[PDB]
RNA sequence: ACCAAAGCUAGCUCAACAUACUAAACAAAUACAAAAAUACACCAAAAUAAAAUAAAACAUUCACCUAACAUUAAAGUAUAGGAGAUAGAAAUUUUUAUCCUGACGCUAUAGAGAUAGUACCGUAAGGGAAAGAUGAAAGAAUAAAAUAAAAGUAAAAAAAAGCAAAGAUUACCCCUUCUACCUUUUGCAUAAUGGUUUAACCAGAAAAAAUCUAACAAAGAGAACUUUAGCUAGAUACCCCGAAACCAGACGAGCUACCCAUGAGCAGUUUAAAAGAACCAACUCAUCUAUGUGGCAAAAUAGUGAGAAGACUUGUAGGUAGAGGUGAAAAGCCUAACGAGCCUGGUGAUAGCUGGUUGUCCGAGAAAGAAUUUUAGUUCAACCUUAAAAAUACCCCAAAAACCCUAAAUUCCAAUGUAUUUUUAAGAGAUAGUCUAAAAAGGUACAGCUUUUUAGAAACGGAUACAACCUUGACUAGAGAGUAAAAUCUUAAUACU
RNA sequence: GUUUACCAAAAACAUCACCUCUAGCAUUACUAGUAUUAGAGGCAAUGCCUGCCCAGUGACACCAGUUUAACGGCCGCGGUAUUCUGACCGUGCAAAGGUAGCAUAAUCACUUGUUCUCCAAAUAAGGACUUGUAUGAAUGGCCACACGAGGGUUUUACUGUCUCUUACUUCCAAUCAGUGAAAUUAACCUUCCCGUGAAGAGGCGGGAAUAAAAAAAUAAGACGAGAAGACCCUAUGGAGCUUUAAUUAACUAUUCCAAAAGUUAAACAACUAACUUAACAUGGACUAGCAAUUUCGGUUGGGGUGACCUCGGAGUACAAAAAACCCUCCGAGUGAUUUUAAUCUAGACAAACCAGUCAAAAUAACCAUAACAUCACUUAUUGAUCCAAAAUUUUGAUCAACGGAACAAGUUACCCUAGGGAUAACAGCGCAAUCCUGUUCUAGAGUUCCUAUCGACAAUAGGGUUUACGACCUCGAUGUUGGAUCAGGACACCCAAAUGGUGCAACCGCUAUUAAAGGUUCGUUUGUUCAACGAUUAAAGUCCUACGUGAUCUGAGUUCAGACCGGAGCAAUCCAGGUCGGUUUCUAUCUAUUAUAAAUUUCUCCCAGUACGAAAGGACAAGAGAAAUGGGACCAACCU
């Protein structure tokens, strides 16, 4: 402990203290940085690298439709709401190599991922989830052993709107007349043949959407899911019926 | 007391290159409160009268013939002055440049 | 051989459960001055906790702090703050019965304070102990049985000379060689601190980042997270005693200060007089001196003094209470310490200040640049330690670095002799300095003086003694050897006829 | 009469008396009172008195104005009577300019003012003089009776206080018997000297000394025991007290607005407002009282006072850099001007951090390949975060203690705690400026003549008394002035002895050498050491010893708590200022110590009124005696 002193003793100062001397991190004026960061949006990020890798060993399998639930349960990504995770965001690390045909739904994508995945003859499309909706998407099990309806998606606010809206990034909101075109745009750009989706034999699967309000592929808000009996409940009522489907 | 104030820091200036050593473009050779080095080749004057290296290269010090800016009046009064055999001397820092200027390479053969 | 020594029990501690939570005992007596059968009333009540402390001061602020809502997370996040110290949510999430209750808890200085809230100490509130050891049987005491080991003594006083020993020696001394130990310091044999001695007690505690070991690995974790080799687990860490104080609430006026009630004393002499007159007892004070100074006494004894019908002395019962009371102000007195009582609680107050800090051996190893209500302290550098990566590291010849005059010398660098240096990751101490040689400044061209710069040193050898001068790359054993520095310094002389 | 129970009994307090202020009144104080009363105070009976001032500060009057027996104040410079003075004159400033009295005082210093009285002699006491430029009139001024365990002085008397001690009793004491404590204690096998050393040694070095043990005595040392120094400083430690410190509540009174209860007109002019208020009593303000919370920046050759605290240039720091001082010297806290001086970025300087500095290329601006604002020594002309104002992009600190607490002063001798010999007062040590000694040199003084006696300007060396300087030992204590007692030592000799020189005739002297066995008085005043004075002496030495000596004494003085006076301060309090008063403990463990002698000096009488001298004067040696002191003894008488 050395000797005598304020050391010895037990006592030093603070941990920032300097001695009297105005402090070091209190003399450096106070900036914006960390300005607003809890509200602020966070995209786990998905290579088309990874996903190729995780399609190539079968952890997600092409042939059905690929959300974020699919997703997680191969463990190709990790989300966490409470952090203000709103959902994966494809990249395009893996573009060149690209090989796979797939149906996924990501929250955010770059011109060039999308690109990369029409080439080889699939669909993506951009779909909003609020927090709370995507709690439940990612660890729907533990849901399920709430014991509550399944609540209605949430709406983008007015800040992402302008986002989902457009046919640019393959919106969820979008105006289907428009997709056409921009998805053909797409390949003039980069200069490559566009297949057409609909003579495929697999195109059933892949123009299979969600409603707005849907959470889940084939059920519906306001059902419960009973998992014991392996039955679902669904209200008869009309102003739950009016409720749950507006 | 009558006595005050004579307390300030040593301000550091100095020769910081030395002949012979290299450096890179911009580094500065020397700093001075008058001039006691006069910039010379490749060597750039600050405007608080330090020198500083204009290329890569070798520091190199010199001694020379002094010849005064015209718009200068007092250096000229003080050259205009001097016995007729008389030349002024002075101390100069250059640096000699080491790589070539660029070089010539093969992009395509058509 | 005395004094002594040794037991293993009494009980305790922490949890679990649990019904549910003021035990036991009540014949009489108990709230008259508790323990006293019996007479016309009264009876009752509430007002935010504060401060010590942290902020290195202190003024807003300062978790917990005698108010049920737990748990896994969200999260030390949003927010709140002399926007400082610090403080700090929620939405939203998770939680499967009952039995398997005991103990890597204590064993008489421990564990409860406890054999006991008793003795004892306080007027009171309040404080608060110590203590036990035979055996199956003591309805086996001319009594039988296993330690005889602490300091203290006895058996047995001492015989020149010296930190009490050590080398030794046929031999105890005599000889030779060594300036107790801690702490504190620039420096201690110091005549600086602490200790009579013995036994028993008596003081380093935390896992953010890191390192080490291992699992699994683009993933890992028995949910909530983290991830551009990571994640998960384990292991590695940060003392003890001490103020004057401050705040709240109790208890104190049987001492003493001043009051209120109610009693009691004042003889002789002098005076028309009981006149805050006079002399002088009882009585009350406490002048001066000597004793006494762990005393007869935590304020007395002997003599000597001052008042002695008064603003006098004094008994009994009652009152005023600490931010207060009382005061013919001495800041006096308020239960032997009153510039503001005492006790309990806040309390393990807080101390940059002093003291202390417990096995062995080995590796390396530190004297100060900068800020600072700072110079008794901190926090940064520079050094240094432990790991780890590298590549140059000192040494360094020319050449080179200013203008009037200017020294010893610096800077910078090949070669060459060496093996060091730099980065990376961890980490403290230290930052109150002495003398010697040199360059200067101040002073008295004084200081064992003071302030900087370069160098050195802090021997178990030498300078008799010795910190700093000189010799000397500090290992173990030997009844070998060679060397080093080093031990008395010289002169002391004037005839001129 | 009262007071600090336990260091102060007093000049402090109270007090009769005299004065100010405040009140016109009812069931718990005052008071069962009613202004001839009752509270809050001042001052101190009596007597003579109580002068001038309302500008400041208070308090009344909520502003004017009034108040000093409210806090408090009460001056100069120049010129004048033949001369010192200054009735007079001039002029400045003030709210008034200290009046009467008293006065070297309990009154800053000068001060032991001057003079008279008292004493043989007085810094004492008393009486006068008195500018006290710092007295002074109810924070009272002057006389006075009586009184006082108050403080000073004289006379008588008395005495063991003293010269100068003595005898004897009792208690203690020592021995025997019984019982049986305390502080204390590293271990001790516990000598002396000189040296040394954390600067004062039983323990180190060099020497000396030395059978072992009790018992009784003394106190020089064990920096002896006691109490974590009360002095001093430090601590971002306390507390008490005072305010003109900074923040401001509650409470107590004032004033006002609102609340609450009301009341009036049906208002006025031409063709809604205003006013009211018994006691309670709420919310918000105002002014005071009484208070609450908190603080005393640092550096400093100890603190305090003074000075300083940031930035730059030169020296210190001679040639790369850096580099201190309460070191030596200059500056800065900005002007002036127009060339109004952009954006972005390689690389560097500097550097603890924060801050500072340069700068290529590239863009854009402009001649259409157009980026250093300039001058004043150019270097310095400056300030972080937060927070406030601005709205687009900025601005704001003698935050000058200049790395900056958002906002806080005094004082403590009533003090407290924690520490410090890191830092003062005492003593030691260092040093030797100051001080003291010698020698060296002679210009000069000495009628002439340097050195009989001196000796400027200077020189060399020593001593270690003084005042400092330094801060090295001691702050878990090294108790401090002068006396008393006992003295140990030096010699730099005051006396006694032996001599040299004289501007030595003799007697005196003045010098110098040698010598340390023995001596070195009694009184008046001062606390005093010094010093003055009276009387003497053979002489009344200079010093060292912790300014020897308080476990032997003293306590007058300094240095605690009380109190006056002058002064400073608004006050609390304060002054190297006076004055009165004020607790001085220790049973000895260790060291050390505890009786041989073998004189010393004066003065008489002779020597002789000789030697010597003009005379006045007047010796040495030799020789006889007496005393005194000191050492050692003793009672026949005297005396006790
Ligand atoms: N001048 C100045 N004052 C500041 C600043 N920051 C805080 N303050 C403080 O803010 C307060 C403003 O109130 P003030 O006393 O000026 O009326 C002051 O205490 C002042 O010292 C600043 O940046 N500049
Ligand atoms: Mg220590
Ligand atoms: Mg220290
Ligand atoms: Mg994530
Ligand atoms: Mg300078
Ligand atoms: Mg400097
Ligand atoms: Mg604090
Ligand atoms: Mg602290
Ligand atoms: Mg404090
Ligand atoms: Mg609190
Ligand atoms: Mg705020
Ligand atoms: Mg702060
Ligand atoms: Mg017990
Ligand atoms: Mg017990
Ligand atoms: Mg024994
Ligand atoms: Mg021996
Ligand atoms: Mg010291
Ligand atoms: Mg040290
Ligand atoms: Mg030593
Ligand atoms: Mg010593
Ligand atoms: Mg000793
Ligand atoms: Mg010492
Ligand atoms: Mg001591
Ligand atoms: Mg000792
Ligand atoms: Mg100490
Ligand atoms: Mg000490
Ligand atoms: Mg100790
Ligand atoms: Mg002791
Ligand atoms: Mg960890
Ligand atoms: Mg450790
Ligand atoms: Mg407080
Ligand atoms: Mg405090
Ligand atoms: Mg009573
Ligand atoms: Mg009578
Ligand atoms: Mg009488
Ligand atoms: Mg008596
Ligand atoms: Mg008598
Ligand atoms: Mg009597
Ligand atoms: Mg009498
Ligand atoms: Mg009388
Ligand atoms: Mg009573
Ligand atoms: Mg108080
Ligand atoms: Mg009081
Ligand atoms: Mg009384
Ligand atoms: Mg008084
Ligand atoms: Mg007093
Ligand atoms: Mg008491
Ligand atoms: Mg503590
Ligand atoms: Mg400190
Ligand atoms: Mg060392
Ligand atoms: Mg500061
Ligand atoms: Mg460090
Ligand atoms: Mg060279
Ligand atoms: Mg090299
Ligand atoms: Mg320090
Ligand atoms: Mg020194
Ligand atoms: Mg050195
Ligand atoms: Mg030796
Ligand atoms: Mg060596
Ligand atoms: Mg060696
Ligand atoms: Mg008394
Ligand atoms: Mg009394
Ligand atoms: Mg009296
Ligand atoms: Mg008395
Ligand atoms: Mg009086
Ligand atoms: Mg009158
Ligand atoms: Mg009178
Ligand atoms: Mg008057
Ligand atoms: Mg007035
Ligand atoms: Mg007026
Ligand atoms: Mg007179
Ligand atoms: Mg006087
Ligand atoms: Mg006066
Ligand atoms: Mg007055
Ligand atoms: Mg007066
Ligand atoms: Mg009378
Ligand atoms: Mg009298
Ligand atoms: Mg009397
Ligand atoms: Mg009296
Ligand atoms: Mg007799
Ligand atoms: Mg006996
Ligand atoms: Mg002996
Ligand atoms: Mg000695
Ligand atoms: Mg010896
Ligand atoms: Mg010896
Ligand atoms: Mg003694
Ligand atoms: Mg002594
Ligand atoms: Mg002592
Ligand atoms: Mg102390
Ligand atoms: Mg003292
Ligand atoms: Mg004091
Ligand atoms: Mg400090
Ligand atoms: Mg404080
Ligand atoms: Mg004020
Ligand atoms: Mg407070
Ligand atoms: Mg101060
Ligand atoms: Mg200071
Ligand atoms: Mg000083
Ligand atoms: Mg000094
Ligand atoms: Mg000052
Ligand atoms: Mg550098
Ligand atoms: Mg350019
Ligand atoms: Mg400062
Ligand atoms: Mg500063
Ligand atoms: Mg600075
Ligand atoms: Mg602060
Ligand atoms: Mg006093
Ligand atoms: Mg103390
Ligand atoms: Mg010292
Ligand atoms: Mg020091
Ligand atoms: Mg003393
Ligand atoms: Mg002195
Ligand atoms: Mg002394
Ligand atoms: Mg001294
Ligand atoms: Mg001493
Ligand atoms: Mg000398
Ligand atoms: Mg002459
Ligand atoms: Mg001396
Ligand atoms: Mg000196
Ligand atoms: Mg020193
Ligand atoms: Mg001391
Ligand atoms: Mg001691
Ligand atoms: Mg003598
Ligand atoms: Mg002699
Ligand atoms: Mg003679
Ligand atoms: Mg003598
Ligand atoms: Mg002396
Ligand atoms: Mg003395
Ligand atoms: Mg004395
Ligand atoms: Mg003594
Ligand atoms: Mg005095
Ligand atoms: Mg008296
Ligand atoms: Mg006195
Ligand atoms: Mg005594
Ligand atoms: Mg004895
Ligand atoms: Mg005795
Ligand atoms: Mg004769
Ligand atoms: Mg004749
Ligand atoms: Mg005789």
């Amino acid at each position: 402990r050395g000797h005598k002193g304020e050391r010895q003793r037990g006592t030093r100062p603070r941990l920032g203290f300097e001695g009297g001397q105005t402090p070091f991190y209190l003399r450096i004026p106070k900036y914006g940085f960390n300005e607003g960061h809890s509200f602020r949006h966070q995209y786990q990020p998905l290579s088309l690298n990874r996903l190729q890798y995780l399609i190539d060993l079968g952890r997600v399998d092409p042939t059905q439709p690929i959300d974020l639930t699919q997703l997680v349960n191969g463990r190709g990504v990790t989300i966490q709401p409470s952090k203000r995770d709103y959902g994966v965001q494809l990249v395009e690390e893996g573009a060149d190599t690209f090989k796979a045909k797939v149906n996924i739904e990501v929250q955010m994508a770059s011109e060039l991922a999308i690109a990369a995945i029409e080439k080889n003859g699939g669909v993506v499309t951009t779909a909003f989830y609020d927090p709370r909706s995507l709690e439940i998407l990612c660890k729907p099990v533990p849901f399920f052993l709430r014991g509550q309806p399944i609540p209605k998606r949430m709406l983008p606010p007015e800040a992402l709107v302008p986002y989902y809206t457009d046919a640019k990034n393959r919106g969820y909101l979008a105006d289907p007349a428009r997709f056409p075109e921009a998805r053909l745009e797409l390949a003039r750009k980069y200069g490559y043949v566009l297949p057409d989706i609909t003579k495929d034999e697999l195109f059933k699967m892949l123009s299979t959407r969600k409603d707005p309000r849907q959470i889940f592929f084939g059920l519906a808000p306001g059902w419960v899911v009973n998992m014991a009996d392996k039955k679902i409940l669904k209200p008869t009522d009309e102003n739950l019926l009016k409720y749950y489907s507006s | 007391s009558k006595n005050l104030g004579g307390k300030s820091p040593g301000k550091r200036f100095g020769i910081k290159k030395m002949e012979g050593h290299y450096v890179h473009a911009g580094n500065i050779l020397a700093t001075q409160r008058h001039f006691r080095w006069h910039p010379g080749a490749h060597v750039g004057l600050g405007k608080n009268k330090c020198l500083y290296a204009l290329e890569e290269g070798v520091v190199r010090y010199t001694k020379e013939v002094y010849v005064p800016n015209p718009s200068n009046s007092e250096a000229v009064d003080l050259v205009t002055r001097l016995p007729q055999g008389a030349v002024l001397y002075k101390t100069f820092v250059h640096v000699v440049p080491a790589k070539p200027e660029g070089t010539f390479k093969l992009v395509a053969m058509l």
